[PDB]
DNA sequence: AGCAATAAAGTTTCCTTCCTCCTTGCCGATAACGAGATCAACTTGTTTGCGGCG
DNA sequence: CGCCGCAAACAAGTTGTAGAGCTTATCGGCAAGGAGGAAGGAAACTTTATTGCT
């Protein structure tokens, strides 16, 4: 690219192509790491854009050598798109962090294991706090498909377990007791029977007829106790 | 997975010839066996000539097949599904009987999913000089360019003939193929 | 199998020739392995892994 | 009689020179060209033989060879042709999952056929 | 429910616009947490 | 379904990689000049001002300079699918349909035959389908709904997904970036590796070790696209949609 | 082991297999091809659309049976346009023609 | 740890033990494969073997 | 509560009711057939010889 | 029995409200170490097509 | 023309058999915010129960 400025552009663009081998090299051992750590090349692309940014903003007043403006925003960028791909809170992994330094130094004082009371003392700040942590960062994801062990019996997707299933009879009966409803309250006196008939039937409002009238809905209340006390009249399961 | 009968007769032309498969020894597949169930290609005759028995086709039954095994009769030609020329499908005259049943065969049947499964079903059981004249019979030899051999027997001036015996009614008894110029006794 | 060495030789891969190809083979216990190897045309070729 | 269903052209006059094609629909023009249609400007044929396995993709429709065998290239080269299959095989009516073409639903299937030629 | 036969096209880029909805616009999903969209 | 607008277009694999290609195989050009095109490796002309030059025309990017500082303004002369777009778009049918007819007649030698017939039904496909070639290209996609793709929880509040998911991020987070970029002009170097990786993920969205080799998670074992939803056994036909699981049943 | 009804898939709400999680059994195309040779229609359709898919068609079925009618109306199975979906999505335009 | 556990649980060769009756535990202990890491597979090998 | 009614009724049903039974694998068309049932005290099907 | 009153009790609404926490974005200060590979695959295999490849 | 090489791509069926992880190591301070959060409470509002009059 380039700017209003054309030697301010070519000495830019010049150091801009001078210290990609830094870019790549400081790259090359932040490594191992989540799968992007295997492509590389979008870290190639960050780093020139925060290259660009840093460069944009040099100053040179302070005297710094612009290498050591640069790794900062270098630096930050990559951090920046590996928080982008993880979708957890930071100080989660602060905490992680933390208690693998606090665990491998202590387990190095100690030389053994697995004592929690010293995770307890050592991070003196309560036992529920490592304890809902545990869950909180040591539990992550895992995939669907997965081959269910000697090879390929079934998968993952086979073993599935859902609690929100539909079932027939109880809509069926949910309706017979609306009709049941009617059956009682068609008797009994007429605001009454539109009250709940409206509200229950199309699924409207109850005490928009509590301001149609305006009684109080003391009686209201009286007569939806009776209805209660007349379909105590009836027989049926799904208890 | 496409083919059915589409139509009762197509009306269609003739077909292919029904032979026996004697060859190398005795019978191996009765050209009864070979009719039952066939449609003739034809009106067809017997060894007492020109006394026909299908008016071009007829529900080839052991009645038949016997009728005919009193005689003498080596070939008959029949609608085979090859000629057959039905636009997407066939006719059943071409195929005659559904076997598992016993009589011709309805229209409406798919045909080429019983052939594949009948194929395949056993298929999988089922990788597991000189000529010399045995018995007395005429000599039969077609199609032959042959010379009287200096000796004055018989040799072959052309590959294509290959010899007979024929018993002495005429039906074949033996067939064998005789090498080019090869020494004959007779 | 060992590591170390292995001869051998395929029969008629091109099979237009009907012809024999020898070759050799080497499978360090840990490491690289490689491959020497004839042509149709009698010339010596390589390969690693 | 399924490993034939295709022919090589010899003339021209009607289609393109000797691009492979149906013996069947060959028979067709020629059974509606060269009759009284025309003398001739239709054209003859040599006659072909295939196998199975690669007949049996080569065919009008897509989806039986769509089913079970190098669906991709059959799907490509189907649909830049903007091609279009007739529900008139057993599969073809047992994915969608209707009634077959034969059998005991042969009937509604001629009936269902004649609507088709009747609206 | 009941239909003739099938057809098969090319996407041209309107229909793309004609079936869809609405764009997308940023990789998540979800909440860790509030197992939300 | 949803969708997704992209900033510039690219291009279909099974119109391309698979056997013989309905794309290049149109334009009568190899292979490898088209991916060396696409994998940003070397300029092409699109239409000489000057005569002098061709279409067609491969540049690889050295040469091109020398006719660059020669004449600047009297070429086109471009690398990638925009490019190859223009190339589609700017091409008749009719007249080559004719040509192709006509000179036919002169050497029907047999190869050139078949090419000359193979091309002669493409052009006549693409007329007679009511289709247009342009539409190669791929500027806008669809999404499908969540459902066949899903995120579920399990019994210790562990999840389990479908891989498909990453796949859209990664093409959504770069082409975010390619705008980012594009808002400040940038460097060119940038945008051509910003668009690699895009068409790449793209691809590999479709199917994913064929062209290039395939993605995949920590276990190194394939981020599964879509293709395999219709393939093999394991494909709808054959395990879902013709033999069936019963109620009704037993043994 | 046996199976009235019960579980489903979720994906393809069609049902599972296994005794452990209350399983139906499987039908192979080599029953098709068997049933096909003697040629029934309407009883390789119901299996496979209501003993399988067509969930309206389970419905009102069973709807009919408890009711004593022993009859029958049939559907469009999900997992089909379900393949419809994959393919516009791969960049497509598949579609019908209406009758 | 990871490792030590991993192949102590995650290999194709640490199994459940047998436990129907004495004989099946002895002999599966004293049963042989060529199968797994640096072995072989069904489908591709075939009969020579 | 598996009354003897239940049975009974089941009796009623099940004359005149067929079923379709199945080995595996379908070789040929009649590798399944249509039989007619009797119930019977077990939990293992008495099955016809010479099928 | 039908109808209301007074008193009491529990509320849902619901709304603020100010404590507290929590999360989205930015920019910074010494100086220089190296172009990856990294832990894998074992070569099925016969048939068939097409690009070269003469 | 006739190699030659290379590359693609199918590989029975249906039961069951039990359970899943991670080489990891991934600023750091500030601000400003905006959501949420809890508090304890006010307050429509609603709901009960106990005596009055047709
Ligand atoms: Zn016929």
């Amino acid at each position: 690219n380039s700017l209003y400025t054309a030697e301010g552009v070519m000495d830019k663009h010049s150091l801009w192509q001078r210290y990609v081998p830094l870019v790549r090299h400081e790259a090359l051992r932040l490594q191992v790491r989540l799968p992007a750590s295997v492509e590389l090349d979008d870290l190639l692309q960050a780093g020139g854009i925060g290259l660009l940014n840093a460069v944009e903003r040099y100053d040179a007043l302070q005297g710094t050598a612009f290498t050591t403006y640069a790794v900062q925003r270098i630096r930050g960028a990559m951090l920046d798109e590996l928080r982008s791909r993880d979708w957890v809170p930071r100080s989660v992994r602060r905490n992680a962090r933390e208690v693998a330094q606090a665990i491998g130094q202590l387990e190095q004082e100690l030389g053994r294991n697995a004592t929690e009371t010293e995770v307890a003392e050592r991070l003196g700040i309560d036992i529920a706090d490592y304890r809902q942590m545990l869950l909180d960062t040591n539990n992550s994801q895992l995939f669907s498909y997965d081959e269910w062990r000697e090879e390929h019996g079934d998968s993952i997707e086979l073993v599935t377990d859902d609690h929100q299933r539909e079932n027939p009879l109880q809509q069926l009966l949910d309706s017979n007791l609306r009709q049941r409803v009617m059956e009682a309250i068609e008797t009994l006196p007429e605001r009454e029977k539109l009250v709940l008939t409206l509200y229950y039937q199309e699924e409207l409002n109850l005490k928009e007829i509590g301001a149609v009238l305006e009684v109080g809905e003391s009686r209201v209340s009286q007569l939806h106790s009776q209805a209660i006390k007349r379909l105590r009249t009836k027989l049926g399961k799904l208890l | 997975q496409d083919l059915v009968v589409t139509e009762d007769d197509c009306g269609t032309h003739e077909g292919i010839m029904m032979t026996p498969v004697i060859e190398g020894g005795d019978v191996k597949e009765p050209l009864r066996d070979r009719v039952l169930g066939r449609v003739t290609a034809e009106d067809v005759l017997k060894p007492g000539t020109a006394d026909i028995l299908v008016p071009r086709n007829t529900l080839l039954h052991e009645q038949w097949c016997d009728l005919l095994e009193e005689n003498s009769v080596d070939a008959v030609k029949v609608r085979s599904v090859v000629s057959c020329d039905t636009d997407f499908g066939v006719c059943a005259h071409c195929y005659g009987r559904d076997l598992a049943r016993g009589h011709i065969i309805n229209k409406g049947e798919a045909i080429g999913v019983i052939a594949a499964q009948s194929i395949g079903e056993p298929g999988t059981q089922l990788t597991m000089s000189s000529i010399q004249v045995k018995n007395k019979g005429s000599i039969k030899l077609s199609n032959v360019k042959s010379v009287v051999n200096s000796s004055g027997k018989l040799v072959i001036t052309s590959r294509n003939t290959e010899l007979k015996l024929i018993d002495e009614f005429g039906r074949t008894k033996e067939s064998y193929k005789v090498p080019y110029g090869a020494v004959l006794a007779k | 199998r060992s590591p170390g060495v292995f001869f051998d030789s395929d029969k008629g891969k091109t099979h237009s020739s009907g012809k024999v190809l020898y070759n050799a083979r080497i499978i360090p216990y840990r490491g690289s392995w490689l491959d020497f190897e004839f042509d149709p045309k009698d010339n010596l070729f390589v390969r690693i892994d | 009689r399924q490993m034939l269903r295709k022919a090589t052209i010899v003339n021209a006059g009607s289609s393109d020179f000797l691009e492979g094609e149906q013996v069947e629909y060959s028979r067709v023009k020629i059974a509606n060209r060269e009759l009284e249609a025309n003398g001739k400007v239709g054209a003859t044929y040599s006659r072909d033989l295939l196998g199975i396995t690669k007949a049996s993709l080569a065919t009008e429709s897509f989806i039986s060879a769509a089913s079970f065998q190098e669906t991709t290239r059959v799907l490509t080269e189907a649909a830049v042709a903007g091609k279009r299959d007739e529900l008139r095989g057993l599969k073809e009516n047992v994915i969608v999952g209707r009634l077959i073409p034969a059998g005991t639903g042969y009937a509604y299937h001629q009936d269902r056929m004649r609507r088709r030629a009747a609206g | 429910e009941e239909f003739d036969a099938i057809k098969i096209a090319l996407a041209s880029p309107d229909m793309i616009r004609s079936w869809s909805f609405g764009e997308v616009k940023k990789p998540e999903t979800i909440n860790y947490r509030t197992f939300k969209p | 379904m949803g969708h997704i607008e992209l900033a510039s277009p690219t291009a279909h694999i099974w119109f391309l990689k698979s056997l013989p290609s309905r794309i290049g195989l149109l334009l009568d050009m190899p292979l490898r000049d088209i991916e060396r095109v696409l994998y940003f490796e070397s300029y092409v002309v699109i239409e000489g001002g000057m005569t002098n030059l061709e279409r067609q025309q491969i540049l690889t990017e050295e040469q091109y300079l020398d006719a660059l500082e020669e004449f600047g303004d009297e070429f086109d002369a471009k690398m990638g699918a925009e490019a190859i777009q223009a190339l589609l778009k700017s091409m008749d049918l009719e007249q080559e349909c004719e040509q192709l007819r006509e000179e036919l007649n002169e050497t029907n030698s047999e190869t050139k035959r078949k090419k000359l017939t193979k091309r002669i039904k493409l052009l006549e496909a693409f007329v007679q389908s009511g289709n247009k070639p342009e539409w190669m290209i791929l500027t806008v996609l669809p999404v499908l709904p969540p459902d066949l793709r899903p995120l579920v929880p399990l019994d210790g509040g562990r999840f389990a997904t479908s891989d498909l998911n990453d796949l859209y991020r990664r093409v959504i987070n770069r082409n975010n970036r390619l705008k980012r970029l594009l808002d400040l002009a940038a460097p060119d170097i940038i945008v051509r590796n910003e668009k690699r990786m895009l068409q790449e993920a793209v691809d590999a969205l479709l199917d994913n070790g064929r062209r290039g080799r395939a993605i995949t998670g920590s276990n190194k074992r394939p981020l599964k696209s879509l293709a395999d939803m219709i393939k093999g056994k394991q494909g709808r036909f054959r395990q879902n949609l013709l033999g069936k699981r019963v109620d009704y049943s037993g043994r | 082991h046996a199976r009235s009804t019960g579980s489903y898939s979720l994906v393809t709400q069609q049902p599972l297999g296994g005794k452990a999680q209350f399983g139906g059994q499987r039908f192979g195309e080599m029953e098709v091809w068997a049933l096909e040779a003697y040629g029934a229609a309407y009883t390789l359709q119901e299996m496979l659309t209501v003993k399988s898919d067509d969930v309206n068609g389970r419905t009102k079925m069973y709807k009919n049976i408890v009711d004593g009618n022993h009859q029958m109306e049939p559907g469009m199975p999900e997992s089909f346009n379900v393949l419809l979906k994959e393919i516009r999505s791969l960049g497509i335009n598949i579609e019908l023609e209406d009758e | 740890s990871a490792a030590v556990k991993e192949f102590f649980g995650s290999s194709q060769l640490s199994q459940f033990m047998d436990q129907n009756n004495p004989l099946s535990e002895i002999t599966h202990k004293r049963r042989i494969s060529a199968l797994g890491p640096g072995g072989l597979t069904r489908e591709r090998a075939g009969f020579e073997v | 509560r598996e009354e003897a009614v239940v049975w009974d009724i089941l009796d009623e049903v099940i004359r005149e009711h067929p079923v379709l039974l199945n080995r595996a694998p379908t070789l040929h068309r009649l590798g399944i057939q249509a039989f007619e049932p009797v119930l019977i005290e077990g939990k293992a099907i008495q099955l016809h010889p010479l099928v």
